[PDB]
């Protein structure tokens, strides 16, 4: 899993290295970062529940069809409403992995690989958690370099759709 | 290969579990006693080639056979090889201590590694004695009191003696 | 040239990535870092004179014979020892590269690349340039992390040497 | 490649000099200035999709030939790899300004582009085009005095300004 | 571009051979089945405008909220209801490329290349051009083996957009 | 691989013989009853993306224990890897459909297989289950009446059922 | 075993991509042609004996050194006569498992890898068997398309053997 | 590569058009005149060897020098490679034969042979009259009246004569 | 791989010993029987394709289900490989003949020579049958007496034969 | 090309290494051997013709028919006999090169490299030179040494025709 | 590559020309005069080290621009690589002096060496003037009278001595 | 082990080729210069022990720092002096294997490899070892070519150390 401590690692390792002052200051900035990281994840995690249900409602505020044609893929029977804040639950709880473990590598591991492929097979349009992901960027009460931590993990998902 | 907030993470997600707040404080601590974990790998590495080198020649003084002709470390080539694999050991081990973690020494170092030296007639009971040594002098150097700001590291010195000691039992 | 901040693009290059958080924080530790190698980077410079000969006294105190066997490879001549000081000033001056670069990048390049290979062939002991180095790392003046970061690079060259 | 301290250590070297006190005095300067270069990078790769669609939008709809049938820019084969070319400039423009000196840019992307896209039939003076869009983008996104410390980057878009002009130049 | 007639030849020369009877037959089935794919190619042909008209409105029918939303990626202005039509215009001319060729090369080359990369970066739904594809098909007239050649690639596309 | 016709022809020469006024008989029915083949491949094929996706949400609706967090096939990957091999055995049946003949689907498919799933910790028995429902869903499509002239296929739907219980077996 | 129909699957194999019309189209010009090949089949396979036969007479006749002089390689003996019957026997059977496969692939599997290494080694001269198989191309019987068939792979074998 | 079916899309996509009544026809035209173009194939192939072999008598008969010792086709080796790149051109022209286009034997044969023979030393000017004499030969065994249902292949012989004389343009 | 030379050499090196009075003496005999050794190697190699091809011939009359249809070595294919199996592992026993020690026999064509066998259905008895046939062959050109120094030989004769009864005990 | 001294070369440059006594040796063997092969190359140079003439009738003594039969192939006619001569030629021509150059070297690359396709281009019987080969070796009236010097490099060629 | 004996045996191959009685004449002095080139190579080869070293520092200490910094020569790695080169060339100078001819030495070494340099910056004049260094030194070493049977070698010598000229020029 | 033997092998085994004269010359010259290396070795193992007591002390003579120097890498010690007269030893012993399997072979193989890597480690100075082998060169008592062969293999030793 890519954090900077394994990057780090792998950086070294690639070469038959021993670690060096190069990559331990890499380290050092992890763990000093680690300090904003944890205060958003904290954050994001306390205040999940209402994030993940304003967010729902954001999506389906902004694309209304969602919740009214027929089809599986769509939110218009409970069972898909049920998957589709079950799936935001995922993206959110996938910010605050890669916040606690201070890099993308639990998004790109449990998320981002494989996503185009299963948002096509089963035909959910990534601009639906675009806009999930836009409502929590808006909304999750962070300031400072806490949220500038949360924001970077939320625009690489959607970037990761886009 | 993880670290130990990957480790978290990933019992987590296996759960498909928010973090709680006893793993946030956990994990806090962890960054924490950041510096010392910094301080630990800095003099280790900074001392690899002294460990190693009076390792192997603690080890070859107790174990003459190793090198006598026929031994497994007699001439150049299984001398250079075994002193590799103390470095190699070495280097896994204080990536290890970086990472928090022992899956990077256990996935890229310490598997096959029993069955690879069973192949080769490389005695491991030999190999988990140069561990041993290098594991007593890495951490009287990690953890020697002069030079730097005084604190307690004994966990981390605990922590770092079982990345050896796993490392020493992989093999013998 | 190998340093936090080219180790964080190559790695993101490698993969045909962005940047991410995960290596913004790593060049963030080298830049908060620097503050210790530039302080350190200024004493050794400042005082290099002084460590290059008190440096190439220390070698000759260890190993006499330098400054008395007969041969192009020993300081037993004014032009040897001219060309020990010049070795030993290239050795420190490396160390202050590394501190200004964040990284062993300059010594891996200029310096440890062939270092074998010309001290075997010009018949030059390793454990001259050790002894040299372990005077500068006594006595370059140096304490709290500013002293950690001029022995990391010394260290480093050490162990090339071993 | 070469960061902005590499780049005055490879100059001081091929002169066999130690650093003067107006270089360590200059690069503190640089590393005072780090946050500043850690939000531009931050906020040009959090937009980098929007950046580029955007840049790309706006380039068709000035050059409606690019994506007429014949056009070089006509398939989604050809289209997709023109989004491609904006994707890697932007990225190695953003490696450019993290190392605050362009030879990873110059080494990794630059060179051989203009020669390439003469090979293909790609007009270059189109893909200037698309990078001054991505420029003026890039720009305003990175120094927007919204949500971050009140302060002066001016000098810093000033040289990421610098890295897109050479992009383009090299194109054109 | 991939034809019955120039797999054939990819198959041969592959392995240094001389065209054999292996190939010749696979050839010959080509130019029979050229019958049918001809017809269709032409019937399509001959009656693209309305099937191209008659396709958008089925899009904006199923999905009408592609008519109201704001955005370029919507046909919701007049310059947004043009690249629509030419949009399908094209899958339908590829289409007719396919039976001309006799197989799937022009709209491998033409149009699937990228395809997902370009739907994604511009956000278009595949679901819409599927749709799009599934009128033609309901609508297209022919019957018979000039049906089944037209089926075929239209097919072809929609599991390409799936 | 081979196709019926050169699995009559590799079973002939093992004896040294001719063929038989029977055998070419047979052989001679297979080609009369080619076009029905053809009809069933073009029709699974074109069906190819609703056979999969539909077994897969039909599968995870009947075992949500797949899709809960810890499942095998929870996160994308490893969903993207699970509807992966729906396809891939979907496709190597439909080879078999058109060649007459198994040794595509055992040969570069179904060997190996139960032993790949057993090692990754990927039920076999789920999979078998996919493999039902495509197999239901891909006979429905290949024999529906509608729109094709009259005739009766039920010996290939035999054949093509055989294909699809024998990929079943082979993992179960 | 290469046949039009293992070439198909082979050329979307190869590709990971399910069969598309351009295979299906290759796969009927064989099952079409079939009708053709079958009959040639039958008709060299009812009549093989004479065959053979007469083409080792027409070797013999050609070539009447092979049956003078001393040698296992030569058909001076009974039981170089009995070996060369074979052979042919051999070759026309392979003949007969090209049209009924509807390929070369029994010829290249059986016959043709290894060919040169055996007759070299066994001291057999190509011209032998080819005077055989221009024997059966002459006397076979047929017309039309069975007989392009046969002589297809009848000339397949001659040319490997030139 | 291109068949002569391809080349039209090709032209067709360029210009972003649908194929003209007059094109439809033109192909139908080429399917109808397609048993045609299987036999020249056929009978072009089934007689390389003799093709080839006669092309290859008759030119060092021509021009001995080539076979002396010294000679451009001196050593079994020269004269393999020779033969070869007889066996080489007629094989593309086929290929070409059976596309209705040369864009295989333009892109696969000819493209650089100039200047490769230029390099070896080879005399083009004599691989040019090989080719002619190939063509020759090919053309009327393509051509025989005996044991094919009679028609006019006129055409034909001069689309199949275009192919050679090209390759032997390309490196005369 | 050894030569007989480097065979002792490695012995002694095993036991840090200088070579005594004796191992000179051996060895000294050795290079005073080379010659003898030369000539065995030249003659067995200039002779290898009757050696082999006469071996074949006896071999498939002895064993005539070995090229019955459906038998080991039918088709050509399979006769190819018989052929070359019994070509390579003759080469290996001349290179054992001119070392003096089996080594690269047994490294480089004995080793997992049997489970290969064992694997294709090819009988290893009959292996050994043709490896037996090339001993007496190789023999009785490697031994005869005419156009050559008359000497004895038997002891090199006697070496060879154990040679090739290791190649076929290794396949039996 | 192949020749001791070039073998020697090549072993050592395969390996980056300068020429060691190992190699040395093999040169010396070389220098050695070079009186016994050179009295062979004079030998059958200052013989030549009658060797070539004797070789072509022991041909034609053995296989009769290779002066009656019609055909190019054959040496029937004067200009046929006057290739088969040339060709006899070639082969002693590149014994006496294998014996100044000490290795096969020259037939290797003048002779050999092509053979088989040759031979079974212009139908030519390997028996045929096998004859030849056979002559020259009964009859080139060298012993000792150079005579074992002969037949090797014969024997090689005898052994690349079978 | 060539050696001089099959250099000769090529200019008559050319010819289609058996060897005359001045060839082997030639050639035989040739042989003759053999254990003077395994002198020579092995004395040269013998002091390679010393050869290379004495003509570095020579170099060096005529050319000190080389090794101040910015020169060529200048860090451990530029040295390294220019000690590297001059083993090199003297590596096939030695091998073009066993085989008595310099197709190796222009082959393997010589060709692309000057375009080599001049894209480096490495320049030539001063590669040329450590191999005329080398060439002194190695003739004094192979033509020394002591510890070797008396004779003149003045031939071989000049030979020598044109392979390093050879070697000079090719870089200058 | 590389022997002129092993060599010769070596070069027919890479090429798939039976041996030709090309090897057999290359054995002869091993075989023939084996009278003056097995004299070499016999002489140098019957003189081994005063040649490595003088060779000993020869180093300590030149290096007489190597004696006082406190040090487990230096012979301060008696423990010291043993290992430096094995070392000693040891490269005596190699030599002689080198003539007796008449190549580099053994002191490649149990000496060479590895060898930088253990003087680095262990703080070994070639130097010292080469003093050692200038010795035993300049004292073994050997002439003519039983003296080129010994040397041929002691300056092989220098060089690997150089
Ligand atoms: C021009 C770019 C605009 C701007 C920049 C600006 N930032 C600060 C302060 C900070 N920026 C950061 C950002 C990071 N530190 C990291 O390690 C990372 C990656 C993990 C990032 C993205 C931080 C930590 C600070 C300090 C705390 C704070 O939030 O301020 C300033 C103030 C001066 C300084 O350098 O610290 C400025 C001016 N501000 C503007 O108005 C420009 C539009």
């Amino acid at each position: 899993m890519k954090t900077p401590i394994t990057e780090a690692i792998a950086a070294a390792d690639t070469q038959g290295r021993f670690l060096s002052n190069t990559e331990l200051q890499a380290v050092d900035g992890r763990f000093k970062r680690a300090v904003a990281s944890m205060e958003a994840a904290r954050a994001l995690t306390n205040n999940a529940q209402s994030l993940i249900d304003g967010a729902a409602q954001a999506v389906y505020q902004k694309f209304p069809y969602t919740t009214t044609m027929q089809g599986s893929q769509y939110a218009s029977t409970p069972e898909g409403k049920a998957k589709c804040a079950r799936d935001i639950g995922y993206y959110l709880r996938m910010v605050t992995y890669c916040l606690v473990a201070g890099g993308t590598g639990p998004m790109d591991e449990y998320l981002i690989a494989g996503l185009s492929e299963i948002n096509s097979t089963f035909d959910l349009s990534p601009s639906w958690y675009i806009e999930a992901l836009k409502y929590i960027k808006a909304n999750h009460g962070l300031t400072g370099q806490a949220a500038v931590e949360a924001n970077a993990y939320i625009d690489y998902a959607i970037n990761a759709l886009s | 290969m993880l670290d130990a907030f990957a480790k978290v993470v990933a019992q987590a997600d296996a759960r498909g579990e928010f973090l709680t707040n006893a793993q946030f404080d956990a994990l806090s601590n962890l960054v924490k006693e950041g510096n010392k974990r910094l301080d630990a790998v800095n003099r280790i590495t900074s001392n690899a080639s002294t460990i190693v080198a009076n390792a192997a020649r603690a080890l070859f003084a107790e174990q003459p056979q190793l090198i006598q002709p026929g031994g497994n470390a007699y001439t150049n080539r299984r001398m250079a090889a075994c002193l590799r694999d103390m470095e190699i050991i070495l280097r896994y081990v204080t990536y290890a201590i970086l990472a928090g973690d022992s899956s990077v020494l256990d996935d890229r170092c310490l598997n096959g590694l029993r069955e690879t030296y069973q192949a080769l007639g490389t005695p491991g009971s030999s190999v988990a004695v140069a561990i041993q040594k290098m594991k007593d002098a890495a951490i009287a150097i990690a953890n020697d009191p002069n030079g730097i700001t005084p604190g307690d590291c004994s966990a981390l010195m605990s922590e770092i003696a079982g990345y050896f000691d796993r490392a020493a039992a992989a093999v013998a």
